[PDB]
RNA sequence: GGUGAAAUUCUUGGAUUUAUUGAAGACUAACUACUGCGAAAGCAUUUGCCAAGGACGUUUUCAUUAAUCAAGAACGAAAGUUAGGGGAUCGAAGAUGAUCAGAUACCGUCGUAGUCUUAACCAUAAACUAUGCCGACUAGGGAUCGGGUGGUGUUUUGACCCACUCGGCACCUUACGAGAAAUCAAAGUCUUUGGGUUCUGGGGGGAGUAUGGUCGCAAGGCUGAAACUUAAAGGAAUUG
């Protein structure tokens, strides 16, 4: 009835990855990141990057047969941000502009129990 | 004599014939005169006793492993060493251990060995303060000592003596495949210098 | 960027997927629907072949798609293809885990934590560990503002939890405790032991994960899939 | 100056009187 | 003299209380004296939930939520206007706003 | 009386051999020159023959040890695992 | 609390302590019951418990070395074994 | 307050204003000293015979029954301790912690407890080193204190 | 990848990203609070073992055994030291890229000692409530932790609900009162000056420096001047 794959969006300030896989997760049908659609590297982050990536992916998983994906939405995580980026919402929706079916949404950024220590030292970035 | 840990004399009884076989090991600590010894495929798990590898639990601590079946003890016979048991190969009847220089091998489960930690340890931690205690601990050990070092002597005699000041002269690091009489230094020496850092084993 | 690459090499095509197939997941006979969705590999070259690959990825489900419902939303199931049988997998329980949003929708303040992990062994020679969940409720005409409990009270709640655990695993196979977790029994059990010692809300089996497994035997497998 | 760098400058002082001191005991 | 009866914190009967990291800047304060507010929010924003709801595979699929727990230090919370600076009687104030 | 304040019994080797190697064979000399207990028999009579080995007169016992004590600390810890390693496989 | 009963015993009751004056209780039939101590060596343990299996008496095994023994029984020196002659005014026979 | 500590509860009985004894007592004074006499036969402590007297039989006090103090009654028989209650006590309470120290070397707590306990031993064998019931020269020593509780 | 923007750096010999699996060390999130325990420093995953402690209840026992302390002693964050083990993260030193007039600083990436454990030293802090300990008395109001009493209250005495009491962590209002004020239920019951007791200070600098002791392996800790100099330093509020 419905091909499913999954769609991974791991939206980080300085870029943002959109990429599909099989419903197993072995298998990568299209990869592309911001930064294959700006020239200028304050802009990987934007928007309107993460917007035309998403139409790639958009094109190459149509051509491979699918019509339907899951998505996972990411950040950093561990002992960075834990916050969506800027990118996350536009990758999101150009998929459903896309005519390309969407499934469950869930966040799954790793939380890391109590960690292991945090870089920038007792004081932070004093700027 | 020239060995740090002590013996423990075993005698077992004969089971072909009526007579009485005394065996030589080497005792783990807690081994004391009196006790039971049980060796076999079915022993108990006591300090003491001989099992096979493959019939330990992980983290099982042993010693006086031998690396095939029926060598009769090879890998853990210092005094105050031991092996560590990490996990079990059915399919392969194999175990996997961990050696006192921190390398990792695979051994036949059938491999036998003595439970426990050789005794008399801490041994290499008094000082010898006299040149007198070296003096007799390598007379029933073998001869070499005292040591001359090599840039005291002439150029006949070794890679690094002469010259009007005690110096080598070119790099101590020698290739391996250098010949007999060039080896003289660190051999096929992989760093140099003060070790800093984490061992990155 | 697009132009800020320095060097392609550290020295001095063909299209991918003209050459691959796709297989059709099949779900273990514990669950009322069969179909999960289908998946790609390379076809069976001389020097390799698909069943190499093809065992052993995990496919990611929700228990809801498996039983037909959107009620059953919040869980998630996870299944190992364990054979291949000519176009078609054949996969097995692998364990099952809350959504993340679920579980931290459940943690407000103003009330005390339990939890309870169990180490036991099934019927059928696996290994398990099955993790629960717990909270204490405000009750009716409470008029103070928070409702925690005494370390007193938590203790006896996490011996209660542990043994109806252990009880309910062991003395069931794994298909029998897949099919048991599907109508939240273990739940029930719970609570109507948990009462008399403080009145709780949310309990939950967090996830449930396969530590061992034992020797293959085909026959077993395909009585979950005939 | 600094109440804490003063410290330790004057105890960096000490240090160094408390060898040029031991030359002669 | 002394500014706040509190000290700028909320430690009494206890001597020491574990530390907690920024999220911004990346530094330790105590975590009785830190700033923490809980940030949550739709996974799909509004501008964007019309397309979801089409694109459903779905019908009546409801839009899960995303948590978090967020630490400032005074630096960081006076700069991103999640407090600030205030009068002398309405320091004493405690009702959020 | 008090006849040396932290010589003790290394007071024997004289201004000989540096401070800190004195202090390092103090510490091991008073343990291998000790007494200890015979669990078997309760009496203090536990003395040291060679390195490793440690005899009692009163029953001619002698148990397997440490160069300079009768146990070390990295054989307790093997005998408590092996009591809980054999009461947890024998089930 | 088993100590507690062993004081009563000693201030009230009587008794003999040590191995050789445990044997002439058993054989004369005098001995109510007998407490051995947890490091008895195997073979003297195994040669009270026969002697009180002709003389039906009782063997309680103490959680202790010769040292604690003693100690309970308040003596400075360490006991071995000790039997119970007369109870005096302790329970200790026709309880634990 | 608390001799050792920073403690300021109030807690304690309050005995009845009235000397006399209940008017629903009937067992007789020197009936209520056969069971003191035959209590202490058994080892009990004269605390504990109180106790014992007051919730099973309708002893509110010996003081007010039996006209003497429990322990007073106690000496005159002939039961009366080697040295005193209280203090056999504090002591029986040093020798669980000394014995829990050789075990466990790194209980930083158990040593400064066992601190405070020994102060109030030597407070308390102090004052009575000067009524004269201990006798003078007595002294807490740690190696030996196990004998005196058995 | 990184930033406000970038450069060094890694990448067609496949970096970044996706899946499955395994090893090592550290840590113990969310629940987490004007809440709990401890002499203070401090203490947060599960269970077993060892010893200990406050409050409460008591028609138990002793009968002044008490309060506070020169000298003396136990414990004492982090960093630091000596020897084994471990060494994943972060990171004094060091090395680098950038900003800059300079940047041997802040920012970016590496990284030794350290971080963690055993044995043994040190004995310090804004070790703060900048507020010594024991005792009695003096104003109003609510919330919360432990224990006890009354309510067969209500749901199905465990959980709640109402009233009372003892012991704590605190909080709101006020000025009989105190204060130079800020403020304070103690910092009140002090010119109407006396409940018991210990410790410290005498304008600002020189100076917590020199010297003599004593403790420490070392870093250093405790005790601690004089010549000389000077009319002001300083506390809380008021208007600009």
């Amino acid at each position: 009835s419905q091909v499913f794959g999954v769609a991974r969006i791991y939206a980080s300030f300085n870029d943002t990855f959109v990429h599909v896989t099989d419903l197993s997760g072995k298998e990568t049908i299209a990869r592309v990141t911001g930064g294959m659609k700006v020239k200028a590297d304050r802009d990987e982050s934007s928007p309107y990057a993460a917007m035309l990536a998403a139409q790639d992916v958009a094109a190459k998983c149509k051509e491979v047969g699918i019509t339907a994906v899951h998505v996972k939405i990411r950040a950093t995580g561990g002992t960075r941000t834990k916050t969506p980026g800027p990118g996350g919402q536009a990758a999101l929706r150009a998929l459903a502009r896309s005519g390309l079916r969407i499934g469950r949404i869930e966040d799954v950024t790793p939380v890391p129990s109590d960690s292991t220590r945090k870089k920038g030292g007792r004081r932070g970035r004093r700027l | 004599s020239g060995r740090g840990a002590p013996l423990a004399k075993v005698v077992f009884r004969d089971p072909y014939k009526y007579r009485l076989r005394e065996e030589i090991f080497i005792a783990n600590e807690g081994v004391h005169t009196g006790q039971f010894i049980y060796a076999g495929k079915k022993a108990s798990l006591n300090v003491g006793n001989v099992l096979p590898l493959g019939s330990v639990p992980e983290g099982t601590i042993v010693s006086n492993v031998e690396e095939k079946p029926g060598d009769r003890g090879a890998l853990a016979r210092a005094s105050g060493n031991y092996v560590i048991i990490i996990g079990h190969n059915p399919d392969e009847n194999k175990t996997r251990v961990r050696l006192p220089s921190g390398a990792k091998k695979v051994i036949s489960s059938d491999a036998r060995g003595v439970i426990g930690v050789i005794a008399g340890g801490g041994r290499v931690d008094k000082p010898l303060l006299k040149a007198g205690r070296a003096f007799h601990k390598y007379r029933l050990k073998r001869n070499s000592w005292p040591k001359t070092r090599g840039v005291a002597m002439n150029p006949v005699d070794h890679p690094h003596g002469g010259g009007n000041h005690q110096h080598i002269g070119k790099a101590s690091t020698i290739s391996r495949g250098a010949v007999s009489g060039q080896k003289a230094g660190l051999i096929a020496a992989r760093r140099t210098g003060l070790l800093r850092g984490s061992q990155k084993t | 960027a697009v132009g800020k690459n320095k060097r392609l090499s550290k020295g001095k095509v063909v299209d991918p997927f003209t050459r691959k197939e796709w297989f059709d997941i099949k779900a273990p006979s514990t669950f009322e629907n069969r179909n999960v969705g289908k998946t790609l590999v390379n076809k069976s070259t001389g020097l390799k072949s698909a069943s190499d690959a093809l065992k052993g990825r995990v496919v990611e489900v929700c228990l809801a798609d498996l039983q037909g419902s959107e009620d059953h939303s919040f869980r998630k199931i996870k299944l190992r293809v364990d054979e291949v049988q000519g176009k078609n997998l054949l996969t097995n329980f692998h364990g099952m885990d809350f959504t993340t949003d679920k579980l931290r929708s459940m943690v407000r303040k103003w009330q005390t934590l339990i939890e309870a992990n169990v180490t036991v062994k099934t019927s059928d020679d696996y290994v398990l560990r099955i993790f629960a969940i717990a909270f204490t409720r405000k009750q009716a005409n409470q008029v103070k503002r928070h409702s925690y409990a005494q370390s007193s009270h938590i203790r006896a709640i996490r011996k209660v939890i542990s043994e109806i655990l252990t009880k309910e695993v062991q003395g069931s196979t794994l298909a029998q405790l897949t099919s048991k977790l599907i109508p939240e029994v273990i739940n029930k059990e719970i609570e109507n032991a948990t009462k008399d010692i403080f009145p709780l809300q949310n309990i939950h089996v967090r996830k449930v994960k396969l530590l061992k497994q034992p020797k293959f035997d085909v026959g077993a497998l395909m009585a979950l899939h005939g | 100056m600094r109440a804490k760098w003063r410290k330790k400058r004057t105890r960096r002082l000490k240090r160094k009187r408390r060898k040029v001191r031991a030359r002669s005991k | 003299p002394k500014k706040r009866a509190s000290n700028g914190r909320n430690k009494k009967g206890r001597g020491h209380v574990k530390p907690v990291r920024c999220v911004n800047c990346s530094k330790s304060i105590p975590k009785d004296k830190a700033i923490k507010r809980m940030a949550i929010r739709n996974i799909v924003e509004a501008a964007a939930v019309r397309d979801l709801s089409e694109a459903s595979v779905y019908p009546e699929y409801a839009l899960p939520k995303t948590y978090n727990k967020l630490h400032y230090c005074v630096s960081c919370a006076i700069h991103a206007r999640i407090v600030r600076v205030r009068s002398r009687e309405d320091r004493k104030n405690r009702a959020p706003p | 009386a008090k006849r040396t304040k932290k010589v003790g019994i290394t007071g024997k080797y004289g201004v000989r051999y540096g401070s800190s190697l004195r202090r390092q064979v103090k510490k091991l000399e008073i343990q291998q020159h000790a007494r200890y207990d015979c669990s078997f028999c309760g009496k203090k009579t536990v003395k040291r023959g060679a390195a490793g080995i440690w005899t009692c007169s009163c029953c001619k016992k002698t148990v397997a040890g440490g160069a300079y004590t009768v146990s070390t600390a990295a054989a307790a810890t093997v005998r408590s695992t092996i009591r809980r390693l054999r009461e947890m496989v024998e089930a | 609390s088993i100590n507690q009963k062993l004081a009563l015993v000693i201030k009230s009751g009587k008794y003999t302590l040590g191995y050789k004056s445990t044997v002439k209780s058993l054989r004369q039939g005098k001995s109510k019951l007998i407490i051995i101590a947890a490091n008895t060596p195997v073979l003297r343990k195994s040669e009270l418990e026969y002697y009180a299996m002709l003389s039906k008496t009782k063997v309680y095994y103490f959680q202790g070395g010769n040292n604690e023994l003693g100690t309970a029984v308040g003596k400075l020196f360490r006991v071995g074994v000790v039997s119970i002659l007369e109870a005096g005014d302790s329970d200790i026979l026709t309880t634990l | 307050g608390r001799m050792h500590s920073a403690g300021k509860g109030i807690s304690s009985s309050a005995i009845p204003y009235s000397r006399n004894a209940p008017a629903w007592f009937k067992l007789s004074s020197e009936s209520v000293i056969e069971q003191i006499v035959k209590y202490a036969r058994k080892g009990l402590t004269p605390s504990q015979i109180g106790v014992l007297l007051r919730d099973a039989h309708g002893v509110t006090q010996a003081r007010v029954i039996t006209g003497n103090k429990i322990m007073r009654i106690l000496k005159s028989n002939g039961l009366a301790p080697e040295i005193p209650e209280d203090l056999y006590y504090l002591i029986k309470k040093a020798v669980s912690v000394r014995k829990h120290l050789e075990r466990n070397r790194k209980d930083k707590d158990a040593k400064f407890r066992l601190i405070l306990i020994e102060s109030r031993i030597h407070r308390l064998a102090r004052y009575y080193r000067t009524v004269a019931v201990l006798p003078p020269n007595w002294k807490y020593e740690s190696a030996t204190a196990s004998a005196l509780v058995n």
